[PDB]
């Protein structure tokens, strides 16, 4: 029997009953058979009312192309998600206590992270996160002592850093990072001590890398490379000192006689 | 001819020396080329 | 500078590296039915 004042959603119910292309209208309805869909695929789905969702646990990931939905109720007791996509530009805070059971999340995207400060122990329990994909992150806030208790993070974005002191063992003991990156690094002021512990280096990037020309700091390394120049590779095969081009000038490095 | 999505061409060469008049007689045209084209045609022209 | 980046970046894939970091080749075809006669179907079979 038809009942009025039950469904608030007209478009959503219409698309549910239309996209499936049922046999006829004279069939029965239930909830277990209707809720077999756990991932809703509805373009520009702006369902806001999610209150009392405790009777519908099977849904895990909800897609929302609703920039207007700023309600915190979408994350008060929704801790079964594994993907995040929210275009909430004015996100100045994150709800706490949702990490009590969040262990089934695999990949997240957190763009426009305007958090200039970070909380303590936020990632402390995330030991199971063996795979993290974080790209074009705006985490300008520098973590303060996170490597020495967690060795589990793999991918990081550390651009525009002025660290004069790198953490100890940040690449040595952490053997789980089989993928190591040093592509076209622009760290002009390299911390002293990088070249020693990298005896397990496999992926080398030395071509067109603009290292400094500080006499006589890097002079010994350049001489050692010159003596054994036959093992390195570059885009174009040329003289070894040419690859380590001096910053700015580019004139031959055999003209200045460095005083002792 | 262009019917049922196909383009058909028939031809025949008949040696008769006559002027300003279509020669009489009978001559059937043998099919030459069939084209699987299947497009809409309304007009035509010539490369004079 | 501020709110500006560069499109051209590279990760690095060499052919002598491990099998998980080497280029491959992919060829993709499509299957559909149209409202026209088919001129590409396949070979035939003949018997004595």
């Amino acid at each position: 029997t038809p009942i009025k004042q039950i469904f608030p959603d007209d478009a959503f119910a219409e698309t549910i009953k239309a996209n499936l292309k049922k046999k006829s209208v004279t069939d029965a309805v239930t909830q277990n058979e209707l809720n077999s869909i756990d991932q809703i695929y509805a373009p520009d789905s702006d369902i806001k009312s999610v209150q009392g969702i405790q009777y519908l646990p099977n849904v895990r990931s909800l897609k929302l192309r609703s920039n207007k939905l700023h309600d915190i109720s979408a994350l008060k007791e929704l801790t079964n998600l594994t993907f995040l996509f929210l275009n909430l530009n004015q996100l100045q805070s994150l709800p706490n206590g949702v990490f009590d059971k969040l262990t089934n999340l695999k990949e997240l995207v957190l763009v426009e992270n305007q958090l200039q400060s970070l909380p303590d122990g936020v990632f402390d329990k995330l030991t199971n996160l063996t795979l993290l994909h974080l790209m074009v992150n705006q985490l300008q806030s520098l973590p303060k002592g996170v490597f020495d208790k967690l060795t589990n993070l793999t991918e990081l974005d550390l651009s525009y850093n002025q660290l004069q002191s790198l953490p100890e063992g940040v690449f040595d003991k952490l053997t789980q990072l089989k993928d190591l990156r040093l592509y076209q690094n622009q760290l002009k002021s390299v911390p002293d001590g990088v070249f020693d512990r990298l005896t397990s280096l496999q992926y080398i990037w030395l071509h067109d890398n603009p290292w400094d020309c500080t006499c006589p700091g890097i002079r010994y390394l350049s001489e050692w490379i010159n003596k054994h120049s036959g093992v390195v590779r570059s885009f174009i095969p040329l003289w070894a000192p040419d690859s380590a081009k001096c910053s700015g000038s580019g004139k031959p490095v055999r003209s200045i006689i460095c005083p002792t | 001819k262009n019917i049922d999505g196909y383009f058909k061409i028939y031809s025949k060469h008949t040696p008769i020396n006559l002027v300003r008049d279509l020669p009489q007689g009978f001559s059937a045209l043998e099919p030459l080329v069939d084209l699987p084209i299947g497009i809409n045609i309304t007009r035509f022209q010539t490369l004079l | 500078g501020f709110n500006c980046y560069f499109p051209l970046q590279s990760y690095g894939f060499q052919p002598t590296n491990g099998v998980g970091y080497q280029p491959y080749r992919v060829v993709v075809l499509s299957f559909e039915l149209l409202h026209a006669p088919a001129t590409v179907c396949g070979p035939k079979k003949s018997t004595n």
